[PDB]
């Protein structure tokens, strides 16, 4: 388990995040005074950067 | 004169058309009164019970959602709609009467419209 | 019996996986299906082709309008 | 939320005002494509300003060189024909989209409270647009430009006390001549910037109270931000307008024009048909229809009096005409009458056009004289149709 | 679907590559549309162009 | 930092391509 | 406080923004008259705009008619000599007031944080003023006008790869002829409105971060409202400026100019002494002093780079010059250097003026290169002078 | 560095600063604007309320005198401590904390807002 854990480096983290996070679909569940929480398109757009 | 749909065919047709439109969008005739419009409607809505005002806001939100989606209420709730079942005219009349009395004898306006 | 719990309260207290959307002017995809994310991006890419071409046209038209004219070009001998 | 460190460059003070008033300003989620015309008149104004500046780099305001300079832009300048056709047909487009703006406002009763200042600033903008377009149309110095300027400025001598004095001061002499041309050019250059300022005040007032909606109801329950939901809607509007404008530039560049303007102005000869541009035609028609020309100028003033008096009418709690069948029919009759009256303006002043224009003006003013009555009578609807 | 996803993973992972692709596509599409419209013009009005009059060089 | 350098180089390439497309100096480019 | 019924018109939404930013803006209680100079520069800009509009009602942008049109304004137009002298000498006073504005900023180190954006927008404003005044001076079309236009536009050829192309494109036809005249008239008419926009942004940024004071210290303890306390001070400044400007208009109107601009432009002969207006003379002197004209253009760019690079210095803790004897002396030396530099630009290139200019420009950049050193040493001061 | 007690020029500079600062009744540390550095802001927040309030009182007095175009009376000028600082130690501590935080992977605790 320790070998598997410390076999994770920065490049591995980037590759896994690009596999799971970059431009994927989020699922939001909210309750309460959420009248100021941004809508779905906001999060879906925030899942990627246009600078890079 | 006072022309009501019982004594006027034209008034009957007018009321029928208004009922059809309001039922299509599912909102009572009193819901069309804008609080920003008069500021007497604002006071009358401030004096009404919270259940009634919340129902008004819910009906208005439903109507606006239907307007955006470009559709009408389904025929079931359309047959369940009750336009012209007023909830505001009596309170608005009371507020306007009180304002008229206050203006008539001395008195400063309790509320005023900003410029603009 | 007596309560007749409200619609929103019943919806909050009873989450279900059989979610129903409007589907009036936007029909759903069947629940198990990949999202056509790339196709929309390529449509937008074609539109951006057009927009860039139009911007380029307008800038060049104005700037070269400010440039020299056939009159002075013919006058120079 | 203590702003100890920066989160979003949109919320920084450099971009905070733009953030709020453009990206994050809440608008009703049910607006139709009729608000894109308000979004689009500004684009037309920007197009006019840019093309006008690049044209003014080539125009000469003298009386012996204006027409030849315009033809120089036509022929010698690279892309000059594009600039000139863009400027002319863009004035036409500006007026088209502004008319659509005005008529949507009339249909949905957007002039009603609390947007009286929005409507009044719109009327002032309309005055500025009319003056700018006229004084600009005098610039090419054709037959129609010269004689339209002569007729319209000479019809400012209807004021009783001053009259001739104001006309002489405005002409810079005794007739429409070089001084008037130079003066008109300078004023035409200046006025669009006041028009930009007036547009900014227009938008500031509207943003103070927020935009209306097709239902005309209070709409602070269901609202969404401007960007991106209405940005893409306005984008569709802009591209459709671009297709329309491209048709009107590249295939019918003179259809909206008048052929007599391609004749160098000749003060010793008058063209048989002196008429203004198509977008001054209803005003011209009312002016001609009312006889006793002083009365005509009074009627023209009364038109703007009515336009400014629209927002200050009686109760009329219901505003959208989707729930007002009688006002809906009245609005359609008004629009038909305005189109007919615009048609009348181009016609000669012979019969039966005189009577057709005299009835049309009366109907046009009857529209304004009937709406307060509609409001007063409809103030007592719920008490009559109630189901108690 | 597969083709669109493949070109997506080719040219839509960095915005700089996307901007380069947009500009290149705009240029190529502009040139292609130019060529097509010119061919339609030639097909439509044949026998009218400047280098077609039978006596173009005999005014001397 | 190496990733930042690569991103900056790619953005410079994109900007150069945009400027080249705007100016169209195909005639000028002799080398 | 719930605003149920309206108390004051100034707090109503129609006059609320104006109220805040004009009447109620808190201001340091110890401001001297140089803040009045800033307001005075604003007034000079407005005067220039108004007189320029009324002048452009009579100016013909053609090469064959510009000079005689200006003489028309002077001789025939009713009170036209007043308009022209007001425009010209008002350009001069605009530059005088802006120079005093800038030098007060330098003396009190108002460019320091957090007013870096204010200073940068000021630099942009100064660039716009330079361009506007230059293109305007080309308009009367005299010897100095034509030849100064020729020289200053032809020094744009110093760009390495695209210099000649830019020069030819800006000239429009291998010379500075009619095409350049029309181009310059349009640009001269357009630019002042961008200048107004830049001034508004300048004021907005300053109003964000308050205002400096002669002490350079934090000043939120003793602050007073702008009206009426600083309106009356600004009014005293305005009346004194009006007396100064009236001295210039009526009694010595041609002192601030050159007599060569009263000869019609003749591109054949060359006047023996080609210099710009007096307010471009320091820049002209720097550029002329550094030879190898590419180096001259690079040096002007370097001047503006230094001006933009002032705000972003490292330590610079103590702000005002009242507590900085070394920086006070450095500033006075810089001002003397700037005056000498301006005087050098009117002199021929014959010796010793080349040596004097090549020393003066170096001293200018030396001032711009030795402020951070003083800031660092001053940051080192407090742990040495402690009295215990 | 040979500033104090060994440089005639530095002695003259100190004399001039003492003259001016005591003339307006200020201290050197009072010249540090909180808006200038955003580290002076944190230091002033961390300082005791009595010290901060005295600083504000001195600043208000100096601004009042600058408005009135006059200086302190000779008595209060004599009773002056222009260089009895109160801010240098806290400012140095704040700067050192910032130094280590940037040294090993940390977000700034506060940043300047873009104007
Ligand atoms: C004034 C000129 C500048 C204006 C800038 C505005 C945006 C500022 C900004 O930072 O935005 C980022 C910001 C990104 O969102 P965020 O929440 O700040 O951060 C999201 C990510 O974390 C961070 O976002 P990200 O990492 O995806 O990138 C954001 C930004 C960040 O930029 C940087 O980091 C540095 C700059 C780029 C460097 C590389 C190049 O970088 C870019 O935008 C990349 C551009 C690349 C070059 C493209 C060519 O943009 C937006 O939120 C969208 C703004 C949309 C504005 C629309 C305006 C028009 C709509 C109304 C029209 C009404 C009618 C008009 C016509 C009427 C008649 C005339
Ligand atoms: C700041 C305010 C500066 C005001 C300068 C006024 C001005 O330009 O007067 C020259 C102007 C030129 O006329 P002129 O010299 O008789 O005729 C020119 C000939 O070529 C005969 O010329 P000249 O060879 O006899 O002497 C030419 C000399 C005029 O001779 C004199 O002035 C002699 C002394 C009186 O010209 C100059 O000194 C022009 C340059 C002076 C102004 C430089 C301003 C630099 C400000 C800072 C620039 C910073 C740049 C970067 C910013 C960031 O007027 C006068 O010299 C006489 C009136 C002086 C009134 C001074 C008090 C009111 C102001
Ligand atoms: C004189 C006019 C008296 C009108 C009296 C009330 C008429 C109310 C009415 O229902 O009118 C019929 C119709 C609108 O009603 P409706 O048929 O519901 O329209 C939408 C669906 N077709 O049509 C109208 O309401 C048209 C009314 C036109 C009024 C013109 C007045 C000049
Ligand atoms: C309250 C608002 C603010 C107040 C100000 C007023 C605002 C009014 C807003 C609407 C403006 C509409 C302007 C209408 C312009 C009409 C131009 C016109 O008359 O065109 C006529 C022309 C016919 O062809 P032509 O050969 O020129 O005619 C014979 C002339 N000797 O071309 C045509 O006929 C083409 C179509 C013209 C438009 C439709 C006309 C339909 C009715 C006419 C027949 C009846
Ligand atoms: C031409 C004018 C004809 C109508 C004259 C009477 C009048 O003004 O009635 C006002 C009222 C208008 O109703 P309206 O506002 O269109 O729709 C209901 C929402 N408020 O219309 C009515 O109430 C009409 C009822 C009687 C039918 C016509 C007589
Ligand atoms: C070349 C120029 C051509 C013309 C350009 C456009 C000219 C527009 C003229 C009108 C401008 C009026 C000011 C608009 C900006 C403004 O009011 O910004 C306010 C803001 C003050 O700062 P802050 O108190 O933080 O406000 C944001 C949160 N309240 O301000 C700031 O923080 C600084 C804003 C700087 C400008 C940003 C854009
Ligand atoms: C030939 C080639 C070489 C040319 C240059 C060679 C000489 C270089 C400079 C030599 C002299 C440097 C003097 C520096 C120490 C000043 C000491 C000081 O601050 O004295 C205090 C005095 C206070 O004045 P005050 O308050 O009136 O005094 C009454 C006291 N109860 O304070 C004062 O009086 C203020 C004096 C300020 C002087 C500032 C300018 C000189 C110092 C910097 C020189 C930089 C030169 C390059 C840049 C020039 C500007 C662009
Ligand atoms: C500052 C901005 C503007 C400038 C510099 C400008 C300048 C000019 C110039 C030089 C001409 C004469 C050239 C020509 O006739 O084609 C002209 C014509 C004209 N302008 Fe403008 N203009 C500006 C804005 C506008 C606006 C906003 C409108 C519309 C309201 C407008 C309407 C016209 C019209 C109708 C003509 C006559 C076109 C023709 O018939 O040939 N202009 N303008
Ligand atoms: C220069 C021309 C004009 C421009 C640029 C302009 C711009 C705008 C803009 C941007 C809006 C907000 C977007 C929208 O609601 O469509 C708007 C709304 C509005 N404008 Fe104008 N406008 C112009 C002329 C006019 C005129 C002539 C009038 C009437 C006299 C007018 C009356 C209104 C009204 C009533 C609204 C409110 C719309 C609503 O109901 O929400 N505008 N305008
Ligand atoms: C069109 C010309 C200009 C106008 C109308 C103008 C206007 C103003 C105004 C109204 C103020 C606020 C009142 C005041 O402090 O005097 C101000 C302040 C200021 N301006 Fe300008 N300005 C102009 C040019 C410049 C230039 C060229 C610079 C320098 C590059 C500059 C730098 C500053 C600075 C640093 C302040 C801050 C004032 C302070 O620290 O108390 N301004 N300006
Ligand atoms: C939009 C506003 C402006 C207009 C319409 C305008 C228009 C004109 C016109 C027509 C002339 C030539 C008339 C003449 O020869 O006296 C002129 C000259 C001039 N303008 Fe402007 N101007 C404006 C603003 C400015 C500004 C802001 C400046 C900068 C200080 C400026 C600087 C000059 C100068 C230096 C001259 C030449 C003075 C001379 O005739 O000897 N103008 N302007």
């Amino acid at each position: 388990l320790f070998a598997r854990i410390d076999a994770v480096d920065a490049s591995t983290i980037k590759r896994v995040a690009n596999r799971f996070i970059y431009d994927k679909d989020v699922a939001i569940a909210a309750m309460g005074p959420i009248q100021r929480l941004p809508d779905y398109n906001w999060f879906r757009r925030r899942t990627y950067w246009n600078r890079y | 004169s006072f022309l009501d749909p019982k004594k006027n065919w034209l008034a009957a047709q007018h009321m029928k058309s208004l009922v059809k439109r309001l039922s299509k969008y599912g909102l009572r005739y009193d819901d069309l009164y804008d609080p920003y419009y008069d500021l007497d409607v604002k006071e009358a809505l401030n004096r009404l019970p919270k259940e009634v005002v919340d129902a008004r806001h819910a009906r208005l939100k439903r109507a606006i959602d239907l307007s955006m989606k470009h559709e009408y209420l389904p025929e079931d709730l359309q047959a369940m709609q009750t336009p012209f079942r007023g909830y505001l005219q009596d309170m608005l009349a009371l507020v306007k009467r009180e304002r008229a009395e206050r203006e008539a004898l001395g008195g400063l306006p309790l509320y005023q419209r900003s410029i603009p | 019996l007596i309560p007749e719990i409200p619609a929103t309260v019943a919806a909050v207290k009873n989450p279900s996986s059989k979610i129903i959307y409007d589907e009036h002017n936007h029909e759903r995809f069947p629940p198990g299906d990949p999202s056509k994310r790339a196709f929309a991006y390529f449509v937008l890419t074609g539109g951006r082709f057009v927009y860039a071409s139009l911007i380029r046209l307008l800038v060049l038209k104005f700037v070269l309008s400010m440039s020299a004219s056939k009159d002075v070009l013919a006058l120079a001998s | 939320t203590i702003r100890n460190q920066r989160f979003s460059l949109l919320k920084e003070p450099i971009s905070s005002t733009l953030n709020q008033h453009l990206i994050d300003y809440p608008t009703p989620s049910n607006l139709s494509y009729w608000w894109g015309f308000g979004s689009l008149a500004g684009i037309c104004l920007v197009i006019q300003i840019v093309t006008g500046v690049f044209l003014a780099m080539h125009y000469t305001p003298h009386v012996d060189l204006a027409f030849n300079s315009v033809e120089h832009v036509m022929r010698d300048v690279e892309g000059g024909w594009l600039l000139r056709y863009m400027h002319a047909n863009g004035a036409s487009m500006f007026f088209i989209v502004v008319y659509l703006h005005i008529f949507r406002g009339l249909y949905y009763a957007s002039y009603s409270s609390p947007r009286e200042f929005v409507w009044c600033l719109g009327v002032v903008i309309f005055l500025l647009m009319i003056v700018t377009a006229f004084t600009g149309y005098v610039l090419p110095w054709g037959q129609m430009s010269f004689w339209g300027a002569t007729v319209i400025t000479s019809l400012a001598s209807a004021i009783p006390v001053v009259g001739d004095t104001i006309v002489t001061w405005l002409w810079g002499g005794f007739s429409v001549d070089n001084a008037t041309l130079n003066r008109f050019f300078s004023l035409h250059y200046l006025l669009p910037f006041l028009l930009v300022g007036a547009s900014l005040l227009h938008l500031a007032a509207l943003h103070q109270y927020g935009s209306n909606n097709p239902l005309g109801v209070h709409s602070e329950m269901d609202q969404i931000s401007f960007y991106p939901y209405f940005y893409v809607k306005d984008l569709v509007g802009w591209v459709a307008f671009a297709i329309f404008f491209s048709i009107w530039i590249f295939y019918a560049p003179n259809v909206l024009g008048h052929p007599d303007n391609y004749i160098p102005a000749n003060p010793m000869s008058t063209p048989p048909h002196i008429v203004p541009e198509w977008y001054f035609l209803p005003i011209y028609a009312i002016l001609r229809s009312i006889p006793d020309k002083s009365g005509g100028v009074a009627a023209i003033a009364l038109v703007f009096i009515c336009l400014l008096a629209l927002p200050f009418f009686k109760s009329m709690y219901v505003r959208s005409s989707s729930f007002r069948p009688i006002y809906q029919g009245i609005f359609w009759l008004l629009l038909a009458d305005c189109l007919l009256l615009g048609w009348i303006g181009c016609q000669p002043v012979e019969a039966p056009f005189v009577t057709i224009g005299q009835i049309s003006s009366f109907v046009f003013f009857l529209f304004f004289a009937i709406t307060p009555i509609l409001g007063r009578v409809g103030r007592g609807i719920p008490n009559s149709y109630t189901t108690d | 679907g597969g083709i669109f996803e493949s070109l997506y993973k080719v040219v839509m992972r960095r915005n700089s590559v996307y901007v380069t692709f947009v500009i290149a596509g705009a240029f190529l599409g502009e040139r292609a549309v130019d060529y097509g419209i010119h061919k339609l013009w030639e097909a439509n009005n044949v026998g009218k162009r400047y280098e077609d009059i039978p006596v173009l060089g005999q005014k001397l | 930092q190496p990733a930042d350098v690569k991103a900056a180089a790619m953005w410079g390439v994109a900007a150069a391509t945009g400027g080249l497309y705007l100016v169209q100096v195909s005639i000028l480019v002799l080398p």
